This record gives C-alpha cells, structure tokens and sequence, in this order.
C-alpha cells in the first residue's frame, strides 16, 4: 500500500541516531560497530554529482529550522573554482529555547557528524570544515575534538581522507555566549574574529562567505544524516513522512509533560501522538493542555483546539499559522500564565538582539516593555492592536530573522489569547481604581 | 532586565593598562596552535579563542590582557574591545571561583527554576548579581544554556547540573565549597535526555555496518 | 546691530537654466561670473567588497 496516510511509530532499525541516549560507546570503535564510516571511501569516489543527486532525491530540508531544500542549497557550491578555497561550516550554536537535539548529536554521535562533514565537503568541493559550537558546550566540544583526533589517526580525515585521494580538514571553533551567532552570516562574522552581526544578503555564502570564500552553512542534524542517506539512498529517506516533508526528525519535548525527553520520530507524526507516546502525556492529563509552542520560541503558539489534529511537519504547521522550526515542542498546561511565558520569551529576544539594525534594536525592546506592562495589566485594550502593528513593522524590515522570531510569538499570543489580556487589563483597572 | 554592567572602561588601580598580564609559554604554544587553524592573511580570526584562553588563564579579563591579545594578533585594540563587550561569556570584572549560572528561560521557567534560584539565594545569602564575601561563588541569570529537556538546570564553570531540586543544588553547593568535584549531569537518576518512563525508543540492539546499504555502493 | 548701505545685499534670483540667468544679467547690464554646475560622479558600490578574500577593501568592523 503506497502513499502512506498515517505517519509515526518509527521502528528502531529505521532510526539514524542509534545512540541518542549515550547508551553505547561514542568513540570510533562504537560508531564503526554501529555502521558509521562504512565504505565511505566508495561514497567519496562516486563524485560530488552523485552525492548531490542522492541528497536531492532524499527530499531533505534544512534541519536548522527554515526547511530549505538541502540538495538545491548544496548544489550552489558545484561551480568551478575561481582561485579561492571552499569551506563547509557546520552550525552547532543551537540557540532556540526548547531545543536540545544538536547537543545530543555532538556528545553521543560525534563520528556521525565528522563523516557527514567529510561527505558534504566532498559533495560541495569544500577544502575543510569549520564546526562552530556554542561555548557553553565545553564537554561536548571536547568529545567532538576527541572524535576528530580518532578520525585523524585512523586516516578517515586529513591527507588522503579514507584513501579516496581527497584532502579534508575538520576544525572546531567555539563561540562565547551569543544566540545571534547561530544565524549563518552572524556565525561567519563570529568565526572571523568580529562581532556576531549578520550580513545582508546578497551576496549569499555560496558567493562570499567565511574569509570571503564560497561557503555553505548547514545544521548539525542536516550534516549528520547525509552519510546515512547516501549509504541507504535517497529513496529510503524519501518514503518517510508526507510528500516534500521527507525523512526522520529529532523532537525535543519540554515544559509541562511527565517525561521531558529528546526522541527520534517520523516527520508527519501528529503532535498529540508524539506527546502521549514519548513524553508521557501532558501533566494532569490531555484535557489540562492549554497551549503548545511546536518549533521553538520563534514559532507562534497554538491552542488546544489545534494540537489534537495537527501534524509535525513544515506544511501542516504552516497551515496552522505556525512553523515546524527546530521541532522543539514546549507544552504549557492550564496552570500556566500564558502572558508571562511569552513575556519571558520576548525578554530573551531583547537580551539576544545584536543591535545592528533599527527595527530589531529598538522595536524588540519596545515590545519587551509593552509586554512587561501587559503581564501586570497596566495597559489599555487599544495597545493590543498597537503592539500588533509594532510587530508588523519589525517583521520583514530587519536584516536577519531574529526580528521575525521576536515578532511571531507576540502575534500568536495576541491571536489566540486576546480575552486573557483584556481580562487582566480590566482586573488591573478595577483594583487600581 | 536591564544589564547591570557598563560598557565604558575607567581606569582603576586594580584594572588599568599597567596591570601585569602575560601568557605562559604553554599558553603561547596553545596560541600558536590556535593561529595555525586559519588561512594566512586572516590572523584576526583568532581573537575569540585567544581572548577566551586569556580569560581561562587569568580568571577574568583585565584591559591589559585585552591589549596583549590585540598586540599578539596585530589587531587594533578597539576590535578586541568590541569582541570583549559583545560576547557575554567574557568576564570584564573579577568573578568568584565558581560562577553559578541558572537558566530562567521559559522552558526552564515552567519547571520551577525560581525554586532553584531561591534555594541558591538562601544557601549563599547573596543576590543574582552579587559575589560571596569569601569570593567563592558568583550567581547570575542566563538564557537557555541548551538543556531545556533537563530543566531545571544550572551551569557552574562549564559543567552542567540538571534535573535539579532545591536540596540537590544545595548539596552540590556544599560539596563545591568542601573542595570536592561534583559529577555533572542530571540528578534524578536518568543519565541523559532519555525519557524517565523507561526508554520508549531505541530498545533493540543497534544494527551492524552495511545493514541498510543499497546496491551499487 | 548690523547695518548695510547696499540695497542689493538680499536679492537672490532663481533660474531654471544657466542661459536664462545669463540673458537676464546681460539685458540688465550687470557684469557676471558664471560657474559650471558640479555633479557628483557615479560611484561603484558593492556590499560584498566589505568581506574580500584578498583585497584591502575588507572591513574590520560593521
Ligand atoms: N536550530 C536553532 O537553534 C535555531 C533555529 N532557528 C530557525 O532558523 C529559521 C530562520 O533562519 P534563516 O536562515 O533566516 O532562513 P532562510 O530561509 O533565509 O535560509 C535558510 C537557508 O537556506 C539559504 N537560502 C535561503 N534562501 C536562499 C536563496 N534565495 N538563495 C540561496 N540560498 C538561500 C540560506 O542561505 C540559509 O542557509 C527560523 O525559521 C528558526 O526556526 C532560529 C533560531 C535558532
Ligand atoms: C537569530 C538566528 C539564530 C539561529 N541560530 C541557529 C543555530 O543556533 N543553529 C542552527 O542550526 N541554525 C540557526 N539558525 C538558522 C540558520 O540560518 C540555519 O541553521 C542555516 O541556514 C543552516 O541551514 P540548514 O537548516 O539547511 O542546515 C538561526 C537563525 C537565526 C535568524
Ligand atoms: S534583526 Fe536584530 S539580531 Fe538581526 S541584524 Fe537586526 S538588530 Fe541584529
Ligand atoms: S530554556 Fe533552559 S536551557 Fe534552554
């Protein structure tokens, strides 16, 4: 029966990150026993065109959160060289609240990331790979360095990588506490010893990137699944999930759940099934659920009426006036102050703005002040529409998407819990005469 | 909240350009290794690693150390000032021996990070911006240290302590001030981000190499 | 206060072209000096030049 209509209930043998919980040896020997570094020399000898074709057939979309088609994005580096070196940059900043998958990939399956770096660099002709990891992940970075040393000694990377005759280097670069440095151009600035301020596009990194050289920035999960995709083929990955939503996904479920956890599941699994299956359900029962933030703090929240039938993919969540994001599910029950949580998120965005452009730099602080007043109820009902207009002005007028990630939660809160705001304002007006 | 720290440097006897700072020979070897990781003509890419190494050697970053990094990398000192004042992991004032960082972002907030903050407050008798009189502990608030699943969590000197109850964090503080080394990780009997319910996934033994490989490879 | 004795100290005329001004000055009998219009030259701006691989145009800050 082709054209599956129900998604989820993934089997263990179909999973990619078979050591997500660190229950097996993360070193080279354990990874090799688990299928890593298996005839990767043959994968490299197939040529960049074959790898790009496999990635395109796989239907993989960017796991950083934007869902850009990975094959089309990687094909931009398939140009002949113009004298400059070519680089691959692996995004390990992992800044969203609610997101924990890349940390586990780095700490427990580092050789998977290293092999993916090698495969992707060969596919895009990159000379070396720079892995930019946040400085808070010190032990994770040291584990990654140990894995890279093990790969270097085994001849898997370096000169004559895996005997394929292709030279490749893997470098680990640590940032210092900056959520904006996860954005690709801001990350490139952070690597080059400058402030973590995003660059205007165009030019795109494929034209002008790190050190002014052609560059591709890819998420850790996107890089770490490429060797398995090439080993099993594009078709195997493609079968899972809906059309244009292919493959497997890592889900982080936190907040008001009985068993907050990071789990691997098929793409188009319904949110209710995922929560009641792996997270142990909502604290106090499913009927106690108030709202869910499906894709990290940048995506708008959805109320209970939407979570019982929505699918955890890009298109389904877009239809639900939200986004798949990083697949970071944050669950809030009916005991939660919904305004206070969004105010805390807006405070996070106010503290994480790099301040380069006017709309983010001032408007995000303005919305932070307005929502701080909203939490107490000191404002007036017309200020709700005022804040909606302020958010609209910030959105689409900024250099990078941090403004989008600050505006969207406010829009979702105003869309779905306006009566709560009005009721709090009315209570404040009563109490303060 | 408004950031308490300022972004203008005024010379003090404790912190001024004549403050003695220099890199140890081992640190200079490490700096050489760091610098050889970038292409020639782009030495400025090493500003962040060398500045972090200076902080790790000294504990914090006096302006003399920042000037030294600028001189070593042949970078104007203002660029190093920009880097040091942009990134929050850099300490431009002295901190305690154990820098306690408690995540209070919404995912951790929902799991009662306020209880952890208050327990630390009443165990140390200081606020979220103060240092203990013995200069052992410094407590601050941070944003999303990347362990939302294991909320509530706390970082102390690049070590993670998660799945915290007030008594657990107080015990960690006791054994920290006793000179012991507390084991980083969750305190609820779960090793990592796995569900506490009994490992709902990844139960079968992992498949051997080449198990799912296609033909023609 | 500031005093004056020439009646033409505040007289400023506006013309659409240089030839119109010249004709007005000639028919009014005034000796004139004409200065050619200065236009800023077109310039080559490139945002990507701020991040050059080998050129000096690379910026050290944003
Ligand atoms: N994983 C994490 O920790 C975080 C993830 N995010 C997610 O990042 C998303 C926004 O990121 P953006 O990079 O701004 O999205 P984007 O759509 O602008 O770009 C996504 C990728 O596709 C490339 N791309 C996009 N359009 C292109 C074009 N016309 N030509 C060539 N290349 C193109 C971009 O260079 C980039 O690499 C958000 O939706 C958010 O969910 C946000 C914060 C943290
Ligand atoms: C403010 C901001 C922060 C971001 N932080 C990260 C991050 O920490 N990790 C990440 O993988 N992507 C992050 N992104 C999205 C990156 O643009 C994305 O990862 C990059 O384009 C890689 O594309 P990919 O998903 O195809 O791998 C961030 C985006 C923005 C706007
Ligand atoms: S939107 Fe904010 S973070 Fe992004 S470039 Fe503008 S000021 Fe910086
Ligand atoms: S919300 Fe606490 S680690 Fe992210």
């Amino acid at each position: 029966a082709p054209k599956k209509t129900s998604f989820g209930s993934l089997k263990d043998e179909d999973r990619i990150f078979t050591n997500l919980y660190g229950r097996h040896d993360w070193r080279l020997k354990g990874a090799q026993s688990r299928g890593d570094w298996y005839k990767t020399k043959e994968i490299l000898l197939k040529g960049p065109d074959w790898i790009l074709g496999e990635v395109k057939t796989s239907g993989l979309r960017g796991r950083g959160g934007a869902g850009f088609p990975t094959g089309l994005k990687w094909s931009f580096m398939n140009k002949p060289s113009d004298g400059r070196p070519k680089y691959l940059v692996v995004n390990a900043d992992e800044g969203e609240p609610g997101t924990c998958k890349d940390r586990e990939i780095i700490r427990h399956d580092p050789h998977k990331l290293v092999e993916g770096c090698l495969v992707g660099g060969r596919a895009m002709g990159a000379r070396a790979a720079y892995i930019y990891i946040r400085g808070e992940f010190y032990n994770e970075a040291s584990n990654l360095q140990v894995a890279i040393r093990e790969a270097y000694e085994a001849g898997l990377i370096g000169k004559n990588a895996c005997g394929s005759g292709y030279d490749f280097d893997v470098f680990v670069v640590r940032g210092a506490g900056a959520y904006i440095c996860g954005e690709e151009t801001a990350l490139i600035e952070s690597i080059e010893g400058k402030q973590g301020k995003p660059r205007l596009k165009p030019p795109f990194p494929a034209d002008v990137g790190v050190f002014g050289c052609p560059t591709t920035v890819a998420n850790v999960e996107t890089v770490a699944v490429s060797p398995t995709i090439c080993r099993r083929g594009g078709a195997w990955f493609a079968s899972f999930g809906r059309e244009r939503n292919s493959g497997t996904k890592l889900f982080n479920i936190s907040g008001h759940v009985n068993h907050p956890c990071t789990v691997e599941e098929e793409m188009s699994v319904p949110l209710k099934e995922l929560i009641e299956k792996h997270a142990g359900g909502v604290i106090g029962g499913w009927d106690n659920l108030l709202a869910v933030i499906p894709g990290g703090s940048s995506t708008p929240l959805i109320p209970k009426s939407v979570c019982e039938t929505v699918l955890m993919d890009f298109d389904a969540l877009v239809q639900a006036q939200t986004g798949l994001g990083t697949a970071a599910v944050i669950v809030m029950d009916r005991s939660t102050d919904i305004v206070k949580a969004i105010a805390r998120l807006i405070e996070f965005y106010k503290h994480e703005s790099c301040g380069q452009c006017t709309p983010c730099r001032e408007g995000v602080d303005w919305m932070n002040k307005v929502m701080a007043r909203f939490v107490k109820g000191d404002a007036r009902p017309a200020e709700i529409d005022s804040l909606w207009e302020i958010s609209k002005q910030i959105e689409g007028h900024t250099i990078c998407a941090l403004g989008d990630g600050a505006a969207w939660p406010v829009q979702g809160l105003i869309r779905h819990f306006r009566p709560e705001l009005e009721e709090r304002m009315q209570q404040f007006a009563l109490q303060h005469q | 909240g408004a950031g308490g720290a300022l972004f203008v440097h005024r010379d003090t006897p404790e912190n001024n350009p004549d403050t003695p700072f220099d890199f140890t020979p081992e640190n200079y070897k490490r700096i050489e290794a760091i610098v050889k990781n970038y292409p020639e003509g782009h030495k400025a890419a090493a500003v962040l690693p060398v500045l972090d190494l200076a902080q790790r050697q000294n504990g914090w970053l006096p302006i003399s150390a920042m000037n030294k990094v600028a001189e070593i990398l042949q970078v104007p000192p203002m660029r190093v000032y920009e880097v040091a004042t942009f990134y929050t992991m850099y300490n431009r004032k002295p901190v305690g021996k154990y820098h306690i960082q408690v995540c209070t972002t919404t995912p951790c907030m929902l799991r009662n990070s306020d209880s952890i903050l208050e327990a630390i407050q009443k165990k140390l008798g200081i606020k979220v911006g103060e240092t203990t009189p013995d200069k052992l502990f410094t407590l601050i608030e941070v944003e999303c240290l990347g362990a939302c699943v294991n909320a509530p969590m706390v970082q102390i000197n690049d070590n993670y302590y998660e799945d915290l109850t007030p008594k657990d964090i107080e015990e960690i503080i006791d054994e920290l001030k006793a000179g012991k080394i507390p084991k980083p990780g969750p305190r609820s009997g779960r090793f990592s981000c796995e569900p506490a319910g009994g490992l709902t996934s990844l139960t079968e033994p992992p498949k051997g190499p080449g198990f799912g490989v296609q033909a023609g490879l | 206060w500031s005093s004056t004795a020439d009646p033409l100290s505040n007289l400023v005329l506006t013309f659409s072209t240089k030839e119109d001004a010249v004709a007005f000055a000639e028919k009014n009998g005034w000796s004139f000096d004409v200065e050619e219009r200065k236009v800023p030259k077109p310039k080559s701006k490139s945002y990507g030049a701020n991040f050059s691989w080998n050129k000096r145009t690379r910026v050290s800050t944003k």
